[PDB]
C-alpha cells in the first residue's frame, strides 16, 4: 500500500513503478498497466 | 534479490539466529543441500 | 572555501544514508523515498 515509486526492481522493465494522476479519480496516482489482479486481502488489518 | 538499500538493516542481521539454530545443524544443512543445483538442477530425470 | 569539502564530512558520517555525493563524476545520489524528478541526478554545480 505504498506509492509506486517505492517498488524499484534493479533489472528488467518495472511495470510496477510508473504512476500518474487520473482525471476522474480524486486526482490521484493510477498505474493502469496490469490486466488480472488475483488476491486474498487480509480479513482485518489494523495498520497503525 | 530482496531489493533492500538500507546499509544498517542489511548489515545488522544474519542468515540464522544462532541460539535458536545450532551450528551443527547449519553445517549439516549447508553441506547436504549442495550436490544439486537449485537453479537448473530440476530435471526430474526427463521432464523437469 | 572548505565548505564544499566539509559538507561531505557531515553528509557521509551520518548513518541513515539519505544522500551521498562524490567529488569526481558527480552522481549526487539520494534515497528513493525522495521524489526523483528530472531523472538526471548529476552534480550541476554548487546548487546541487
Amino acid at each position: 500500500l505504498l506509492p509506486f515509486r517505492f517498488y524499484v526492481k534493479e533489472t528488467s522493465p518495472n511495470y510496477l513503478e510508473t504512476a500518474s494522476p487520473d482525471a476522474l479519480y480524486g486526482d490521484k496516482e493510477v498505474n493502469g498497466k496490469f490486466d488480472v489482479v488475483v488476491s486474498n486481502p487480509p480479513f482485518s488489518v489494523d495498520l497503525d | 534479490q530482496l531489493n533492500v538499500t538500507d546499509e544498517q538493516k542489511i548489515a545488522e542481521d544474519n542468515v540464522i539466529n544462532r541460539n535458536k539454530f545450532p551450528l551443527n545443524k547449519l553445517v549439516y544443512t549447508v553441506q547436504a543441500l549442495e550436490s544439486l543445483s537449485f537453479l537448473e538442477g530440476r530435471n526430474s530425470l526427463d521432464g523437469k | 572555501k572548505n565548505w564544499q569539502r566539509i559538507v561531505e564530512a557531515k553528509l557521509e558520517q551520518q548513518k541513515h544514508k539519505v544522500a551521498e555525493i562524490s567529488l569526481e563524476n558527480g552522481t549526487v545520489n539520494y534515497s528513493k523515498k525522495i521524489k526523483h524528478n528530472r531523472n538526471l541526478k548529476a552534480l550541476t554545480g554548487d546548487e546541487e
